[PDB]
DNA sequence: CCTGCATCCGAGAGTTAGGGAACCCAACCATATG
DNA sequence: CATATGGTTGGGTATAATGGGATTGTCTCGGATGCAGG
């Protein structure tokens, strides 16, 4: 039961339910101190019997329980736990992640195959803890505070930092993924070359491998961290070491459209 | 120790009621005027915990070092708040319920 | 610049107002304008007219009125208020008994009002009401699915005014109904409605053994108050058995105006099929205290004789659009009004009894609320009230001809078959087959074709000319599809001389199905081609030349088009640009003949011939609701004489009153260095330096200031712990000043807050945004007109303005469905040009037409190469317009300019160019033995040129298709896109990473991603991704700690989500444990849950 | 993908899906163009 | 392509036990400050800036190089972990 | 046997 | 490398092949006015007349492009597998074809004009269903084959 | 037996990736009433726990190679000796 | 004032909730434990 | 008694993005202030 | 620790009244089950 921003209140159904359940065993007991006839008794169990069901289970037996002035049915836990919105599939087997961004992409023709262009101000977003160690480093801050500080304003940034910034990614990889991911090359390691502008720039031989194209595709970029997150991109999962298709093991990077029409 | 396998079983009553740290007894939530947490009510202190770090309801314990301290003026431990997100509570049902999971 | 063009096929009628469909709606609706004495019942009126006289004292409903809006239009756009008028009630309270008449005028609350475009402002925001295709009300006759042979009866009434009722002949022979999902006998009810078995004996025994199935000695026993009370014991089981509860229930049920209703398209659908004459809208009547049948017997007759194969009686296709009619804005908005008319008359009910008779007024009966309640939640709630689209004005007339098949009492996104998404063959001239969305809303959202009008009882018209003896006549009838099935309806381009039809072999449409007849037999004729597709789809010149699908993406795209600072119209056109810009109330025309007085860039006044002087302030510089700038720019000097309908100002993309969602750019379609790879374009210096594709768009940011328990909060200049450096810009009130600049970090509303002696809670500028500030606005509480929400001291808005230059990774688009990301910018030296030294705008990659199939794209470029060299601009319409031997003629022309120009001043043939003739002669595209001026030529009636490599000099070895063609920006920019997080904000419950660019959230690693590093065998990367990363609070705390510490982050934790999910499983009575290899248990809340 | 024999650690039921899967979600009875048994005989199966 | 990757990935029968041992040898490295390493001084893996060629310092590079060179042992139960552990912080102090 | 107001109308 | 109007390349050979069936239809209506063909016989001998009509013009215009034009953009395009399939140019260059009713039949007329000569109205609304239908059937079968990707992860995953 | 892939996948041993698959009510119920122990062998269970997939660089057949330079070596090897 | 639910639908489709629009201020954020850390350090 | 045969009910239906209605009267613990 | 104020909560009203309000355009598939025949 928290408050917004702007002061009122945001609950869950949950408490509703809690409340009615409450409500109605409160009244039963109630209701059997007073030793009302058996009709009435029999009416409220009927109704606690009813409201238990509503919390473990709304939905499933007779018409699903709503909050007043909606159609809406209140949300049990059963609806918490399954479906595709429930907690297995949307917080368990997949999750939101930190050092991850997104952005449009273009073609990188001058590329090489184990490389792709990443935004300046991506990267600095990216590898921001990073950029303040090795800010530290040097002598572009005193500190990690006054470093976040510097960074945090646009104007407050310098030509030293993005030396300090090429220097934290020297040899690293990110992942580059274009949903919908439906074989393990939709997952990609790539060296980055900073870049100006805002889009990421793919090569032109890992297009078919993403089923990418440029009339407004986007590609999410995401960071492993630790060395063996780090020994695991650049070993298993670089562009360059993947070159056969792992279903049928016909080549997946080769030449299509400009560079079959030239040769 | 790591863990290697997870069991799930059936809840005795006896299971539950252990669970619990209370018996919520009201439907009230939180107070209209102050917008804190009524007692014996769905979001009580005295069963879930303190809201604050390491700092009962009424002010008495407002410091740490005081670790397993519960209040005689509230009834609070006094402990990290993050355990509101881990102590149950339970309600004592007048009449027994069955269990819609098996009976549907 | 002069302007040609094409087409032989000329056009008896102009387009209808392309928004009638809303405002004729809606004005039919209110009826604000009518004398009450003379208004019609329908719209609101019907309404009042069928919820009054509240009867128990009786209360009457006389007349209603609407008064004046309190604030004018932008007033309520600046304010956050609902554009609105008073609705005024009379009412009588009349008592039976004594016969005293308590006469009161009481006011029911507000009802939004229709702009002038056909839009709403609903809390100060633009909203466009969506009409909705739904089955017709009325009696049909379908196949049983299972069992062949038989016949299901169907009787549908207005949606939520009566039950579904189904008639079907049982498998022993006997007749049923199926009402509210209960089977009985139909001749139980029959027996209720008064018939005898001489009746029924001499009006169905005509077609087999059905009737006799139908009789029954058993019931035709009982009489009719039996009968009745059988059908109340049948209908609701249970219930005491009461004569005046079966009654009341079965009068209500079929028989009641005020609950089963079955519409004026309902009641001419039930009378055309069934050939008879209903009184009223009921299905029976309750005269003299009896049941009357209404429609109960024809719909039995024509079942039994559409079982019995006697001629003259069908099946109904549920498809077919004379059955699928459409409610616009004002039915629904009626609608909605009728049952808050209904609560209120609950209410009045309640009043009446409650209180006391003696001392009553209609005041104190009726409470409002509920009426002012339904408005709200319909024109706030209603799917189909949706923010209106308004990136141009093509996007918001679109918007406003939309037709969904969604909402309430509409389909499902998910539960919508292949039938209703179908193209039948009846939307010929009513919908456009191409125009609709992509995804999964393909077929449910459609769009109105451009001829069409929609009748009184909603039914989608198309207009036809009469031909009598072969003779094209110019009256013109607008029929609906029922009454198109029944003539032979000719193409629209027939040859004519005159007006007879010059051809002895005419294409024509039977009921859908071409044929080929003579012209005697033709009876109608189509008005033109323009009438088959919408006013979107209708702006693709060479429409004939595309695939439908890539047509489908160039309509849609169209509606995507940004407002250029410097747009032009299209070098060739459809003809339909100015009434486009004429009907959505974009630009100013004279309303009368006159001549200008003053001019300015926000104000034109015009002194017509009446001697009135008349100011029109210009729109400067507003932000739409998609963040573009729409602003009018005058076209008029002072002392300029103005006719009727002449322009006055330029609204948004447009040009001298013509459409201009884009630029006409010189384009090359050849391959360049890969830079134009899958789909990418390439791009010259040259429009940069020009400002081509340059637009402005406006960002609003809001801060309140409100009351806290800690104190209020306030909006000053003075805030703790920063440098003066970061309060210049700063007013003395805590604002940004107009015209600075701010950049992400930047304050833009000072805050401070109590903390509980103050912290910053200031308003700054996010990451990625920015600009000029150009316009800052403040709200606070006493206000006239304001109404801040209970709490909020004061708001603050600032507006800031950008200017966007074309960028890499913005998307551009024609009108043939070819779109792409800009991925290369140029310098001018390294961009093909021709010999003459002009260099080309655009490169296009050859490999997007062939699998695409949008030829249409290759004779615009063509067209455009003519008139590039000829200085002209050409109207080409749909399916009659230029063809090839005309561009023949044009290019022949275009070349003859563009090589005698050169012949001029004293050159002959480039060496480099001879060798391009030679390899076009091995190439088969010249005819060996000619001069090197004539290969030229042909080459150019080919529309290819000699093309030279700014980089190296020497030539393209091919001649290479170079012409102007039109394209736009699309809203897809690349700067709205572009994000990035390295920490953030948190979920309360999962404690994980939220969401959306807009919350500085994380990207989404799903289940597939999670399988693609599983399939690596990352197991390492996967663990960080599912617990450093995500939820492992100690485990990211940690993390975080050691890379800016300099060291390797630690290992993982058990992520947060298994804990929400233990407790969960917990709160079910389910005991879920974790253990260690020797079965003993773990305890991974490390102690914070055990007693 | 590889040409080479099989590393043991090797995770092939996932790959063995998605090699499966990919070809279905596209190639299969992609844009059509209407000019003059696919997957649910697979699903069948 | 990594440099001597066929090298390396003819040098395992697993290449999940390259990656294992590649990881372990880059935080060993990182751990001690690169002064274990096997390599001579004018094999070290360089990185240009403005200033001038410096050493690397993604410790990564540095162990598949050090694996290049077939101047490291690895495999299964080689030796203890305590005693890994003392004899490598006892010969390089941190 | 659903809808309860039916069953306890009938009672 | 280049696409112009001109290089979708119409064969002389289309138009005999059109007279060609303007004459055998003819036919085959005066063999329904004498009785010895019913409504599905006449409907099955139109239809597969069409089918080899457009199967003919595919090969007309395929071989018209290698022995006249070998090196035309299309013809290049196809043959090297750049881009494009022989039926995209054979409705850019010899003819669009049968088209099928809403209801799943084809029509008895069919599309007798190439996306270079342009379509009239009511061939492009008749052409409208197929593409409707299309873009239904990718939309709506999507799910189906994600559903199975999911129900072969879960069976395998171990 | 012949089952299908739905059949086979909710007839597994494992209730946790049963539950996060598919008829959860029905995987959690059966495995309350008979107290299923999830031994977690596959993948989706490990994911959901948060663990180390037993797969790849986690499989047991590599993780726990250890790597050593020949100084370390044969200083080890003289303290054996 | 009434309270609004968490499980409000947003949007016509059937997958966000009011809930997922809203950031806990409660617990630390990973910079702020941080600097608590070194502070102390 | 067995068997087969319609019949009923319940559980599924791809990814990512962005999006947002009575009123009154009197006793009694709680909290505030000195 | 000692009150004094508002806020909170329990109790009371007397012509007679006596069973409620919505329901609607998917499609297939698999197991449980009541009904028919032999
Ligand atoms: N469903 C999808 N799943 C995964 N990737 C997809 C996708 N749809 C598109 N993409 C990717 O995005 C690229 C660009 O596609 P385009 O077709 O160029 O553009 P768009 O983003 O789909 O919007 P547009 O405005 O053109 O669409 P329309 O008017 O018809 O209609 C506008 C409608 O488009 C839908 N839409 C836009 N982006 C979407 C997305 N990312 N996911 C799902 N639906 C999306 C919205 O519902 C909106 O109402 C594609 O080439 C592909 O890489
Ligand atoms: N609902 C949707 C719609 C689209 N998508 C994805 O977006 C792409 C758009 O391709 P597209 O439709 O532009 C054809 P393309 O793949 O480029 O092929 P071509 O070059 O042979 O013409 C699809 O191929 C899918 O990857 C999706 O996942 N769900
Ligand atoms: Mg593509
Ligand atoms: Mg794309
Ligand atoms: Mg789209
Ligand atoms: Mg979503
Ligand atoms: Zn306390």
């Amino acid at each position: 039961m928290v408050q917004v921003d702007g002061g009122r209140f945001a609950t869950s159904d949950l408490n509703d339910l809690y409340r009615r359940l409450i409500n109605r065993n409160n009244r039963l007991k109630k209701l059997l101190a007073q030793g009302a006839p058996e009709i009435i008794i029999r009416n409220e169990k009927r109704m606690l019997q009813e409201a238990v069901d509503a919390l473990l289970d709304n939905g499933r037996r007779g018409a699903p329980v709503t909050n007043p002035g909606s159609d809406r049915p209140l949300r049990s836990l059963t609806d918490i736990l399954s479906g595709k919105q429930g907690r297995f599939r949307q917080n368990l087997l997949g999750k939101r992640v930190d050092y991850s961004g997104r952005s449009v992409i273009v073609v990188g023709p001058q590329l090489k195959l184990h490389q792709c262009g990443l935004p300046k101000r991506m990267a600095l977003e990216l590898f921001k803890p990073f950029l303040l160690k090795k800010m530290e480093e040097k002598g572009i801050a005193p500190n990690v505070k006054a470093a976040r500080r510097m960074l945090e304003r646009q104007r407050d940034i310098k030509d030293e930092v993005w030396d300090a910034l090429e220097e934290v990614i020297h040899g690293k990889v990110v992942l580059l993924n274009r949903a919908p991911t439906l074989h393990r090359l939709g997952i990609q390691a790539f060296q980055p070359v900073l870049v100006e502008g805002q889009s990421i720039q793919l090569h032109p031989l890992v297009c078919e491998a993403f089923n990418a194209d440029f009339d407004g595709d986007q590609m999410a970029v995401h960071v492993p961290l630790s060395s063996f997150a780090q020994a695991e991109a650049r070993i298993q999962m670089l562009s360059a070491h993947n070159l056969l298709s792992p279903a049928s093991g016909e080549p997946l990077a080769k030449p299509s459209r400009d560079i079959i029409l030239g040769l | 120790k790591e863990v290697r396998k997870v069991r799930i079983a059936l809840a005795s009553p006896e299971k539950i009621r252990s669970w619990s740290y209370g018996e919520v007894e009201k439907p009230e939530t939180i107070n209209y005027r102050t917008l804190k947490p009524e007692r014996d009510g769905l979001f009580d202190e005295r069963i879930f915990g303190p809201i604050k770090d390491y700092e009962c309801a009424c002010g008495k314990y407002k410091r740490q070092r005081f670790e397993g301290k519960v209040c005689e003026r509230c009834g609070v431990e006094v402990t990290k708040s993050i355990v509101r997100r881990y102590r149950m509570g339970h309600i004592e049902l007048a009449t027994p319920a069955a269990h819609i999971w098996f009976v549907k | 610049m002069e302007i040609k063009r094409f087409g032989r096929i000329r056009e008896v009628i102009p387009l209808p107002p392309l928004t009638e469909i809303q405002v004729e709606s809606y004005r039919r609706a209110l009826q604000a304008d009518v004398p009450p004495e003379k208004r019609e019942n329908v719209g609101i009126q019907a309404a009042f007219r069928e919820t009054f006289p509240i009867e128990e004292l009786v209360l009457d409903f006389l007349e209603y009125r609407l008064g004046e809006p309190p604030f004018p239009q932008d007033e309520c756009r600046e304010k956050d208020l609902t554009y609105q008028a008073p609705l005024y009630a009379r009412l009588q309270l009349i008592h039976k008994d004594t016969g005293l008449i308590k006469e009161d005028e009481v006011f029911l609350g507000h009802i939004p009002l229709m702009t002038e475009d056909g839009s709403f402002i609903i809390n100060g925001a633009d909203r466009v009401i969506v009409s909705q295709i739904h089955r017709s009300p009325g009696v049909y006759f379908t196949p049983d699915p299972a069992r062949p042979g038989r016949y299901i009866a169907s009787i549908i009434p207005l949606p939520k005014r009566g039950p579904w009722i189904d008639l079907e002949v049982e498998p022993n022979g006997v007749v049923s109904m199926k009402v509210n999902k209960r089977k009985f006998p139909l001749v139980l009810l029959l027996r209720v409605l008064g018939y005898d078995q001489e009746t029924l004996a001499r009006e169905l025994g005509a077609y087999g053994e059905l009737v006799q199935g139908l009789m029954d000695e058993s019931v035709f026993a009982m009489r009719p108050e039996e009968a009745l009370i059988r059908l109340f014991t049948l209908l609701r089981p249970g219930d005491p058995p009461k004569r005046d509860k079966a009654v009341a229930y079965v009068y209500g049920l079929i028989a009641d105006p005020r609950r089963y209703d079955l519409g004026e398209a309902g009641r001419y659908k039930a009378e055309e099929k069934l050939g008879i004459r209903l009184s009223g809208r009921t299905l029976a009547r309750f005269e003299d205290g009896e049941f009357k049948d209404e429609v109960f017997l024809p719909t039995l007759r024509y079942l039994f004789a559409l079982t019995a194969g006697v001629p003259g009686h069908e099946v109904d296709d549920i498809d077919h659009l004379g059955n699928r009619r459409i409610r616009t804005v004002g039915e629904l908005m009626t609608d909605q009004f009728r049952v808050g008319l209904a609560r209120l008359a609950r209410g009045v009910r309640e009043r009446m009894l409650m209180g006391s008779e003696d001392s009553l007024t209609p005041a104190k009966l009726v409470n409002s609320r509920p009426l002012e309640a339904a408005i709200r939640e319909f024109f706030s709630r209603s799917q189909l009230s949706q923010f209106k689209d308004e990136t141009n004005p093509l996007s918001s007339l679109r918007h406003k001809r939309r037709i969904s098949a969604l909402g309430p009492g509409g389909l499902t996104r998910e539960r919508a078959g292949f039938d209703v998404r179908d193209v039948h063959r009846t939307h010929y001239g009513r919908i456009c087959p191409v125009e609709t969305p992509e995804g999964a809303n393909i077929g449910l959202i459609t769009s109105l074709a451009a001829y069409a009008r929609v009748d009184e009882l909603g039914f989608i018209r198309t207009p036809y000319r009469r031909v009598v003896g072969g003779v094209v006549t110019d009256e013109v009838v607008y029929m609906t599809a029922t009454e198109e099935d029944r003539y032979t309806i000719a193409q629209a381009n027939t040859p004519l001389e005159g007006n007879r039809i010059a051809a002895e072999r005419v294409v024509a449409r039977r009921k859908g199905e071409p044929v080929i007849v003579s012209p005697e037999e033709v009876e109608f004729m189509d008005v033109s081609p323009k009438q088959v597709f919408s006013v979107n789809t209708n702006l693709i010149p060479f429409l004939e030349h595309d695939d439908a699908n890539r047509a489908l993406m160039g309509s849609n795209m169209q509606t995507q088009a940004v407002p250029l600072i410097r747009a032009q119209a299209p070098v060739v056109m459809t003809g339909l640009e100015e009434r486009v810009v004429r009907d959505s109330l974009a630009a100013l025309y004279a309303e009368e003949d006159g001549e200008v007085a003053k001019v300015d860039g926000n104000r034109i006044v015009v002194r017509y011939e009446d001697g009135r002087l008349v100011e029109y302030p210009l729109r400067r510089f507003y932000r739409s609701n998609q963040g573009t700038a729409l602003d009018q720019r005058p076209r008029v000097v002072v002392g300029q004489r103005v006719r009727k309908g002449d322009l006055l100002a330029d609204g948004p993309a447009s040009e001298n009153g013509f459409l201009a969602l884009g630029q006409n750019v010189l384009v090359a379609i050849m391959p360049f260095d890969g830079y134009n790879f899958e789909d990418a374009i390439v791009i010259s210096e040259e429009l940069l330096k020009r400002d081509f594709y340059t637009s402005i768009h406006i960002e609003r940011y809001e801060i309140e200031a409100r009351d806290t328990k800690l104190g209020p909060e306030r909006i000053t200049r003075d805030i703790p712990h920063l440098s003066e450096a970061a309060l210049r810009d700063l007013d003395e009130e805590g604002v940004v000043r107009i015209g600075a600049e701010v950049k992400p970090g930047d304050i833009l509303v000072g805050r401070t807050s109590f903390k509980g002696d103050v912290k910053d809670t200031s308003l700054r500028v996010p990451p990625g945004e920015g600009g000029i500030v150009v316009r800052t606005v403040r709200l606070r509480r006493g206000d006239p007109g304001v109404e801040l929400k209970p709490g909020v001291r004061e708001v603050v808005r600032v507006y800031v303005a950008q200017k966007r230059k074309l960028q890499v990774g913005d998307k551009l688009a024609n009108r043939h469905g070819n779109k792409g990301v800009v991925a290369k910018i140029l310098p001018v030296e390294d961009m093909p040009h021709l010999p003459d030294g002009t260099p080309v705008d655009v490169i296009l990659n050859p490999l997007g037409v062939p699998s695409r199939m949008n030829l249409g794209q290759i004779l615009e470029t063509h067209l455009g190469l003519a008139g590039y060299f000829l200085g002209q601009r050409y109207i080409s319409p749909i399916f009659d317009g230029a063809k090839e031997p005309e561009i023949k003629e044009l290019l022949a022309q275009a070349f003859e300019v563009y090589f005698g120009k050169r012949k001029g001043e004293g050159f002959g043939v480039d060496k480099r160019e001879v060798e391009v003739l030679r390899r076009a002669e091995k190439l088969g595209l010249v005819t060996p033995g000619k001069t090197p001026e004539e290969q030229l030529k042909e080459l150019f009636l080919q529309g290819k040129v000699v093309l030279y490599d700014g980089r190296t000099g020497e030539p393209i070895e091919g001649p290479i298709v170079v012409g102007q063609m039109f394209i736009m920006k699309l809203y897809h920019m690349v700067e709205d896109k572009m994000h990035a997080r390295s920490t953030g904000p948190y979920s309360l419950i999962t404690q994980q990473p939220l969401g959306g660019k807009a919350q500085f959230g994380g990207q989404r690693f799903g289940e597939m991603e999670v399988w693609a590093l599983e399939a690596y065998g990352a197991a390492h990367t996967l663990q960080e991704m599912l617990t450093l990363k995500s939820d492992d609070i100690e485990g990211r705390n940690a993390a975080y700690e050691a890379i800016i510490k300099g060291e390797d982050v630690p290992e993982p934790s058990v992520p947060e989500s298994f804990r929400v999910l233990v407790k969960e499983l917990q709160a079910l009575a389910l005991d879920v444990q974790t253990l260690d290899e020797k079965d003993n248990p773990v305890d991974i809340f490390e102690g914070l849950a055990s007693k | 993908s590889m040409a080479r024999p099989v590393s043991i650690g090797e995770a092939v039921g996932i790959v063995a899906a998605q090699s499966i899967g990919e070809p279905g979600t596209q190639l299969t009875m992609r844009t059509f163009h209407t000019g003059g048994q696919g997957l649910p005989r697979v699903i069948e199966l | 392509a990594e440099p001597g990757i066929d090298k390396l990935f003819g040098m395992v029968d697993s290449k999940y036990r390259l990656t294992v041992v590649v990881a372990k040898r880059a935080q060993q490295l990182l751990r001690h400050g690169f002064k274990n390493t096997v390599l001579e001084p004018e094999e070290r893996p360089k990185m240009q800036t403005l200033e001038g060629l410096f050493d690397d310092p993604n410790a990564v590079t540095w162990a598949m190089k050090e694996l290049l060179t077939g101047r490291l042992v690895f495999g299964e139960n080689l030796v203890p972990e305590d005693r890994l552990q003392k004899e490598m912080e006892r010969l390089y102090p941190v | 046997t659903s809808d309860p107001v039916r069953q306890y109308l009938h009672e | 490398i280049t696409i112009g109007i001109d290089d979708a390349v119409i064969p002389e050979e289309k138009k005999q092949y059109l007279e060609e069936a303007d004459r055998k239809l003819l036919q085959i209506e005066q063999a329904y006015e004498m009785g010895f063909l019913t409504d599905r016989e006449r409907y099955d001998q139109i239809l597969q007349l069409w089918t080899e009509t457009t199967e003919k013009v595919t090969q007309a215009v395929f071989k018209n492009f290698e022995e006249n034009y070998p090196f035309n953009p299309l013809y290049v395009m196809a043959q090297s597998g750049a881009r494009g399939n022989p039926q995209q140019i054979r409705q850019l260059c010899g003819l669009r074809g049968l088209m099928q009713k809403p209801s799943g039949e084809t029509f008895e007329v069919p599309v007798r004009s190439s996306f270079r000569e342009g379509l009239t109205v009511l061939e492009y609304f008749i052409s409208s269903h197929g593409a409707r239908k299309g873009g239904a059937d990718t939309a709506l079968r999507t799910a189906d084959s994600g559903y199975l990707t999911r129900k072969l992860v879960d069976v395998t995953h171990e | 037996l012949l089952m299908g892939v739905t059949k086979s996948a909710l007839s597994t041993k494992s209730w946790l990736s049963a539950a996060s698959f598919q008829n959860t009510t029905h995987v959690l119920t059966e495995a309350a009433i008979a107290g299923k122990k999830d031994e977690l062998i596959g993948l989706k269970e490990n994911v959901i726990l948060g663990r180390l997939i037993p797969a790849g660089t986690g499989s047991d057949f590599v993780r726990f190679t250890q790597v050593v330079d020949q100084k370390t070596l044969k200083a080890i090897e003289e303290a054996r000796k | 004032q009434e309270p609004v639910s968490l499980e409000t639908p947003i949007g016509d489709e059937k997958d966000s909730f009011y809930g997922d629009f809203i950031p806990d201020e409660h617990l630390p954020s990973p910079v702020d434990a941080a600097t608590q850390s070194l502070l102390s350090e």
